């Protein structure tokens, strides 16, 4: 679906912070005795409203949210980990936790050029046939 | 982007006959596909969305199907009045566009 | 339920020009409100979709930075703000209704259509 | 195998409770705030006997027991909630984790449709090849 | 990458331990009332410096202990069980998470013997079109 | 150890009939036991499977809400009540023990055979 | 269901030759196979259970192999006392089911 | 920098013999160092490295067993004792040092080389 | 092992001329792949490493490219002093392995 924005305001630049995974590179800051405390290891960033992504991202959080807390409803885990691996997992059971029938419509692989490699090599043993 | 393309361009058909139009998408727009009617210097208007669903106040012949990248509008029996073109159009995606338009000749 | 659009008219190449677009009949708060136009000849594109807030528009690549489309609720009037304007924008504009506010279609009600020509 | 309970008794009706993920649609109820109780999130339901399937599943429920506990014993998770994801990742790793070999017992890969596709494209060129 | 030890000694024997997954199988010893206590469970080993391969991971372990620092940086679980798992669901989409072109470096698909099959059927109707 | 059935003869269809099949020499209650069923001409058929408790009992398709196996380990014998009895059903009956109880089969005794004859 | 095909029908054959006796399965049951001698009008007897292993009493020219949709059955040297039809049997899943035999003749 | 090495020369087949290959102008610890040997008419094949502990050793299948390569980095040399030497041996032996310890190779240095020949 | 395999074999080519050597193994080696130049009799010399990095004091004339399992190295304009054997080696797995070399003559 496209997302049309529908809140009363929108604020448009999204002024971010995120984790750096891998903080330091060279030296000793590396070894958590040297490196930094737990407010230091934050990266930050600034986006503007280019195609008006940040507009429909505030939208999809809101829509987001009642699916968001009928699954948290049904789970015993306190803290849940795992939203993210089990898309994955789901993804991977989707397209080949079944046997795949290529053309249909579920089936993502492409045999195109599987079929330029065949059909030009009709013409390998058909054309010198003496 | 997603290019909509309707086919046939032309029909001429008498009054009473069973008209199909259809809409074709590059990629899948599952059942997010609507249809419009815009008769000669009047407003469009509105007469399926959802891929088969039929707005009030129009006639019981007009109907829809299809799914995926292949739609259908049927108009099942012909009235001088439908003279017009009808368009497709697409919300699955930004940008929204629309077909080119059909339109439909009455053979009197 | 009626929408009625002006503004149109002769303007020259590079100008400035804004065009409204009234609803009446219904409460305009309570959906999400599009320009579609109709070049000679051709079929139907879309421009533009505003939202609930002014902020809240989007555009066709090919009008980005050139138009701005926005609404005042309280007088129930819609606006298109066109500036740098070129011979491909001559054209009879269209304002649409959507069904509802969060998404951008089915258009269930369309104006009778602005027709704004650039030439010189 | 079959499962054959050989249990004293059997009692062949499952009344049985389960949670509805998405217990509601419509409305406020979504909210936490809102929403219902512990006790109130559960479905109900019967089943019987068609099939032997209750007798069936005591059984195995039975017979799983022994290797449910070993396998507690060697994990030190004190909670364990990732058998039937492991399990799946298992699935994965078992028929596309390595190369897959054509009519083998472990490649479940059919091209039958496309040998008919390419078994009728033979004629499409060697009929006509005037 | 091959790997050289480079550390100031090696003792090139690994006197190791581990745990058996499934320590028993007759008797009542699977019950947890009657089996082993929780210095029980473990089995060992003696493994020697074959193809100098205890060398080696020593240096590999210490060569890990970086990414694997940084990485702990950037979670906020407090005990991560998920690592080989996640590597697991990784390699999986490395292979079969998008298209797998033929030929390509990256999709592990062989036809050759698939090719042997459809190379020897050339013959089957083309010699005998009678 | 010995199986030996009873109960066999002719019967009207729609009737009801017991038979039964007494173990020797060995205890009942520590396997399953099953009816297989060989009708003129053909081959062997599975019938029906007990296990430990009346109510475990598994049926082949075409004899559900018809037949019912049953066992009465305190006197060591086997039954096979069956009711609403057609032509199909004429043949001759065999018991069988499984090597175990929680497994249905292999066969390792079988008895001898009883003959049930639907007719008219 | 699972159906389970024996192959061949009949054989002739003299005393002391091998006989092969062949049961496949439209899928796979591994291992959970047995099969049965029944001698004409005796009750029937076990010979073999998951799919190669001997019973008790069975003599030494009975052997089972096989596994996933092909099994077999060979006598390595027939005596006039085989004379008798050849059963497989599956345990894999409900409904039970059996081949349809095999009667062997001895061709004296 | 360089490397000078010693020890070849005539040997039977069965004894024992020990390479030498001193540094010179660098300081040896801080690198991997291997051996490589050429056979008469023929190409390159590696026989052995050490790393920076004397029991962090590679080496070619076909040596092992019977070639020892150890190092004694407090007298710049790097040794490799030999035994149970057959004809295939007879080759031109190289030292070779890697531009680090912790890789095996490019090999940046080359010594020139000593010949060890058993022949009878 | 992984076998590196170099081609051509011979090389004769006039002063000022290009030369593309090349190297490939029988599995990925990514760019862990290097060359070195042995000319008759004195110690061999690093001229490639990381299949394209240009050693300290080497001729801007060598470089190195390729990935995978094919690699090439180029001398862009031939003097008389390259006359030498040519050999690449792998780094990604033990045993260590060389190419056979490349003898290039110079045809004055
Ligand atoms: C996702 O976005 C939604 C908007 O697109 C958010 O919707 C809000 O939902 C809450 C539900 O609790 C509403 O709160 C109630 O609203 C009613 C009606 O509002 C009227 O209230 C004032 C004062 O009387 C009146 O002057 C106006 O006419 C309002 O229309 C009130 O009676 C209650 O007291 C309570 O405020 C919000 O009103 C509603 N927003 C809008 C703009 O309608 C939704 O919360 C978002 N999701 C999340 C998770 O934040
Ligand atoms: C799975 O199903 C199994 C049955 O199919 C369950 O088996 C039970 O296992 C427990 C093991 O602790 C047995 O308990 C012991 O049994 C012996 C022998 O039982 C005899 O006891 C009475 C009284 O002396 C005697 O009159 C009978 O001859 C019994 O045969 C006793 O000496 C011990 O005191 C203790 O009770 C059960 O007997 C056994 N059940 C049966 C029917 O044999 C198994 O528990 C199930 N798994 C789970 C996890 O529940
Ligand atoms: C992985 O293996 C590495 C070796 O391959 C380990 O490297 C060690 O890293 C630590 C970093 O904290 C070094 O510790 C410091 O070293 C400096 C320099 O060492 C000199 O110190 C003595 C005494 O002054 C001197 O006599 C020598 O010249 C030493 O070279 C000291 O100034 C500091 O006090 C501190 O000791 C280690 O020295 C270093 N090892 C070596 C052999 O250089 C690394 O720890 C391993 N990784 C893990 C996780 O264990
Ligand atoms: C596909 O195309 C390439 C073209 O380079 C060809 O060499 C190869 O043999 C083909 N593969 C198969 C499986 O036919
Ligand atoms: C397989 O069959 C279809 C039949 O509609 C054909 O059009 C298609 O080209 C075939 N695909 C390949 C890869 O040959
Ligand atoms: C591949 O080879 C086998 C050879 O036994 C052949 O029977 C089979 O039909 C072939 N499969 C396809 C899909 O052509
Ligand atoms: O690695 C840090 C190192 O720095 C130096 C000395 O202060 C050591 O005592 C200390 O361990
Ligand atoms: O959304 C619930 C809403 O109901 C109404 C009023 O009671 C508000 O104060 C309250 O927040
Ligand atoms: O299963 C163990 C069992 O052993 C015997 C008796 O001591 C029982 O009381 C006990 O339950």
């Amino acid at each position: 679906e496209a997302i049309v924005n529908a809140q009363p305001k929108c604020n448009p630049n999204l002024h971010y912070w995120t984790t750096q995974d891998e903080g330091a590179a060279i030296g000793l800051a590396w070894i958590p005795y040297f490196g930094p405390a737990a407010e230091g290891i934050y990266i930050e960033g600034l986006m503007h409203n280019q195609d008006g992504l940040i507009c429909g991202l505030r939208q999809l959080a809101n829509e987001t949210t009642q699916a968001l807390q009928l699954f948290l409803r049904a789970t015993t885990e306190l803290r849940t980990f795992s939203i993210l691996n089990r898309k994955a997992i789901d993804f991977l059971l989707q397209r080949w936790g079944g046997t795949c029938h290529i053309l249909g419509p579920d089936c993502c692989i492409e045999p195109h050029d599987w079929t330029k490699n065949i059909t030009d090599k009709i013409d390998q043993i058909i054309h010198d046939f003496v | 982007e997603i290019v909509l393309t309707q086919s046939p361009a032309t029909l001429s058909l008498s009054p009473g006959e069973r008209a199909t139009l259809s809409c074709r998408a590059s990629q899948s727009v599952s059942t997010y596909l609507a249809w419009y009617q815009h008769q000669p210097g009047q407003a469009p208007r509105l007469l399926i969305y959802e891929a088969s669903n039929r707005a009030t106040g129009i006639p019981a012949r007009f109907s829809g199907s299809g799914s995926g990248t292949e739609f259908t509008l049927t108009i099942s029996s012909l009235e001088p009045e439908d003279v017009a073109v009808y368009y497709c159009q697409q919300r699955a995606s930004w940008p929204l566009t629309f077909g080119g338009g059909t339109k439909v000749e009455i053979k009197r | 339920v009626q929408l009625l659009e002006s503004g149109g008219g002769l303007v020259q190449p590079g100008g400035s020009l804004r065009l409204s677009c009234e609803a009446s009949g219904f409460p305009l708060r309570d959906y999400a409100m599009s320009w579609v136009r109709q070049a000679p000849g051709r079929g139907l594109q879309w421009v533009s979709t505003i939202g609930g807030n002014d902020n809240a528009a989007n555009y066709a690549d090919s009008v980005k930075g050139r138009f701005t489309v926005s609404r005042d609720n309280s007088k129930s009037t819609i606006y298109l703000q066109m500036n740098s304007l070129r011979a491909e924008d001559t054209a009879l504009y269209f304002c649409a209704k959507s069904v509802r506010l969060s998404r951008p279609s089915p258009f269930d009600l369309w104006g009778q259509g602005s027709l704004v020509t650039v030439s010189s």
